[PDB]
DNA sequence: TCGGATGTATATATCTGACACGTGCCTGGAGACTAGGGAGTAATCCCCTTGGCGGTTAAAACGCGGGGGACAGCGCGTACGTGCGTTTAAGCGGTGCTAGAGCTGTCTACGACCAATTGAGCGGCCTCGGCACCGGGATTCTCGA
DNA sequence: TCGAGAATCCCGGTGCCGAGGCCGCTCAATTGGTCGTAGACAGCTCTAGCACCGCTTAAACGCACGTACGCGCTGTCCCCCGCGTTTTAACCGCCAAGGGGATTACTCCCTAGTCTCCAGGCACGTGTCAGATATATACATCCGA
């Protein structure tokens, strides 16, 4: 008689919060707002990448499309830092 | 003989107090009744969830506050302190609404 | 039950409080009718879109998701109520 | 035999789920095929943005001598920064409020 | 009064009609001369549609005019 | 084993826009996993109706100016003079269009 | 000399124009404008229908989604007339075979 | 005596003439030079198709015309006839462009 | 390279006259030039980003249409 | 320029409901292997971009006289802010009841996929009529008097 | 009130270039048949949305009074507007040279699909402390003399 499973991003956001501020909590509504923000940004980036891949007559999306979409969407400093972070993550993953 | 404040002090006091808070301003039951009456015109015998009413109230209040801010700017632009309906009309016209 | 004359439920002190939060200091005597009309128009549009979204799903109860989708479709998205 | 499993997030050294992002990209009807590097990039970007927002909100909360984060702190953190406000210029946050400003003309002489 | 009526194929037909006459007799006469049943024809004079019940005199049509005929299958 | 004569899907529906092209574009446009057999007809009908409305208004506007061809000025005039069509294309600019001839009343000469 | 083929809505737009106005031409710039208009409207309607289908966890796009998207996008009178035309066309097509 | 018009008539004549026609109002070569100079700061040794420059010119002119109309409305609202920079600033602030 | 001065005063006067302005002050020109520069900067940056992703060297007219559309300023009649 | 009264900020007890954490478990993610097509790379064609020179003429630049508009100052009377006594209904705490949201089986009709083929739509040519352009006269406005 | 100049429009004749139509063909939309599963219909369960009643008290209403600001009127001073004269570079036409866009052929490798296995994330239950209330007190601030 248990209900179905609902997916969310609460665990990872809490992990990040404890990574940054080791002695701070968070309430329920803040968690809901963070979940909505993450989903909305994900949808924007994915849609832009899909459109960009469609324009060049291509049938797959790679890291290049994500990088270009990130450059297009975000403002300057955020775009630069995010590009550096994504490049670092990709090279670290491919190293192992 | 009774102590009275000059016209204007209480206005600034209220401005500060209501800018320091976050709670809603419009009453609940009249707003719910208005929402139900408005929604009647589209489909008879409808039912509402509470969260929908809360979201509607939040969005409406935010929109009204933003419109009032723009109206205050428009009124200030023309060497005036009191806001008038023509300021609201000008703000809505410039914003791009008919 | 049929409802009538409910727009007057938005009382003058409520509009005064909204203006005070908005930063206004002096208010004329003719603002309230314009505010009521603007609010009625906004609610009409949003509720129409939400009702259409509900009607597509063969349901009979309007949910918060429908209001969120209707608000998003007009470029004034909302955070804190799911989705 | 078979070896012990290690999550792709552990290989990438992240805190966000790579596999969930990959599944959402595959099932989201975005393209016919999905590369093997996109989820890592997307997870890194999302983690960076979340960390920045959370750090600003935590600083704002610690200013008000409170231990927990409420939507008011999120609104104050977002509206006080230029790029973050520009990114969310058409988003309203429930239970947020406004910024305490007053025009200089209305002040008493 | 003599009017030429054109089709989409450039096919021009001369027609003798009176100003007091109304267009139902005109479509009956083109049934007589062509046989196209009276439902798929649409007549345009200088970009305006013609109401069936109204007569030719009210339209102020002149001799040697140029009326256009289009055919809408509508079959389906 | 004699195949019957081919009849286009647009012919059966009594339309002018191509149903098959719309069906292919919907299938290859990455919109859904599968596409029903009735959507292209609906879409073609809607597009044809909108095109007919715009063309009728533009042709009238051209005819008022004693011309036998349609130029972007006529399309702009037809669009901007109808409230609903103006509402639809709210954030669209047309090349070689111009602006509607209006003047504020106060600026007019006195007396 | 090898030249790639390009697809456009020119002939259909010309057919509609000749159906409405028997004697009226058109230039190239107007043709391009009309082509862009048709493409934009098609893209908007298709995207709205796809999102609506995704909301209700269904994997097929039917005429119901198209009708709902048309009602959501266009203004009042245009929506009414478009719905009438679409339902008439669908009924006509279904009846014949 | 030489014949002179009162100040104001020629402005109205120019308004009618320039909003009856549909030609471009900025010379092509200076605009092309400005576009090239602006684009040079992002990538070196670039090349342009003419239609791209034409599209940029059309978009810029339409934007400027709309902004000027809104500025004129704002100027009229304050019981004036001449536009001033504060009117442009107020219009851009209310429109949501300027932060 | 002060090519911003190529947008001369009578050009701004003509644009304002088409817009419907009757009297113009003496300080509008600097504001107009600044606004035009900002708008062109944004649009050209977006177009150059598209071209760079395309792995080309000459910007076309079609990515300009994409850049304009991204900002909610759709343009008609240029092969869109 | 001082001094009284009001509103707001500060310190302390206390008690409650939401936050943080421990368990089971089951479904979704990870490891191993194939097979096939999407994309990277080299080579060729030629079209479209860039650069330079002469002229000529319309548009840009500069100067001047002056009339009309922007701005400051002044007077007044009415609408709006503030405080007080009275009336109204919003808010809270329970108790009933059932319509409708949500989940599970099943079974059938509807859409994807493949092989043959033929008529719709696109590229190249051309041909002539609608529209652009020049010269001329009739008309319609504006500004002294 | 009235009449002399300028600016604009309607008309007629002439030339050109691009729009509307004709051929030829190749690739994509039809037609016919098969097969797999997505969803439509029926049934059942349980939650939350609607309705009602009573009580309390905080908020909305109406009224009296004073004063500050919105609005009209007048005068000054100066700064854009209209017109004439001089300068310059935009535009059109023509002529060369070459870089980079656009296809085409070939091949290696990157990802989808399938099977087996197991551990991480979600729902459920529980304890305890962070903060919201209530009470009292000290300080900043406003208006009058």
């Amino acid at each position: 008689r248990r209900k179905t499973r609902k997916e969310s991003y609460a665990i990872y956001v809490y992990k990040v919060l404890k990574q940054v501020h080791p002695d701070t909590g968070i309430s329920s509504k803040a968690m809901s707002i963070m979940n909505s923000f993450v989903n909305d940004v994900f949808e924007r980036i994915a849609g832009e990448a899909s459109r960009l891949a469609h324009y060049n007559k291509r049938s797959t999306i790679t890291s290049r499309e994500i990088q270009t979409a990130v450059r297009l969407l975000l403002p300057g400093e955020l775009a630069k830092h995010a590009v550096s972070e994504g490049t670092k993550a990709v090279t670290c993953y491919t190293s192992a | 003989k009774p102590h009275r404040y000059r016209p204007g002090t209480v206005a600034l006091r209220e401005i500060r107090r209501y800018q320091k808070s976050t709670e809603l301003l419009i009453r609940k039951l009249p707003f719910q009744r208005l929402v139900r009456e408005i929604a009647q015109d589209f489909k008879t015998d409808l039912r509402f969830q509470s969260s929908a009413v809360m979201a509607l109230q939040e969005a409406s209040e935010a929109y009204l506050v933003a419109l009032f801010e723009d109206t205050n700017l428009c009124a200030i632009h023309a060497k005036r302190v009191t806001i008038m309906p023509k300021d609201i009309q000008l703000a809505r016209r410039i914003r791009g609404e008919r | 039950k049929v409802l009538r004359d409910n727009i007057q439920g938005i009382t003058k002190p409520a509009i005064r409080r909204l203006a005070r939060r908005g930063g206004v200091k002096r208010i004329s005597g003719l603002i309230y009718e314009e505010t009521r009309g603007v609010l009625k128009v906004f609610l009409e549009n949003v509720i129409r879109d939400a009702v259409t979204y509900t009607e597509h799903a063969k349901r009979k109860t309007v949910t918060a998701m429908d209001v969120v989708y209707a608000l998003k479709r007009q470029g004034r998205t909302l955070y804190g109520f799911g989705g | 035999t078979r070896a012990k499993a290690k999550t792709r997030s552990s290989r990438a050294g992240l805190q966000f789920p790579v596999g969930r992002v990959h599944r959402l990209l595959r099932k989201g009807n975005y393209a016919e095929r999905v590369g093997a590097g996109a989820p890592v990039y997307l997870a890194a970007v999302l983690e960076y943005l979340t960390a920045e927002i959370l750090e600003l909100a935590g600083n704002a909360a610690r200013d008000n001598k409170k231990t927990r984060i409420i939507p008011r702190h999120l609104q104050l953190a977002v509206r006080n920064d230029e790029e973050l406000n520009k990114l969310l210029g058409r988003v309203t946050i429930a239970q947020g409020g406004v910024l305490p400003n007053i025009q200089s003309v209305l002040l008493p002489k | 009064m003599q009017i030429f009526v054109k089709t989409l194929t450039g096919k021009t037909i001369t027609l003798e009609v009176e100003p007091s006459d109304t267009i139902e007799n005109v479509k009956a006469k083109i049934q007589d001369k062509e046989g196209i049943p009276p439902d798929q024809q649409r007549l345009i004079f200088a970009g305006k549609q013609l109401e069936d019940g109204r007569t030719l005199s009210d339209y102020n049509i002149q001799k040697e005019s140029t009326l256009h005929l289009v055919l809408r299958l509508r079959g389906c």
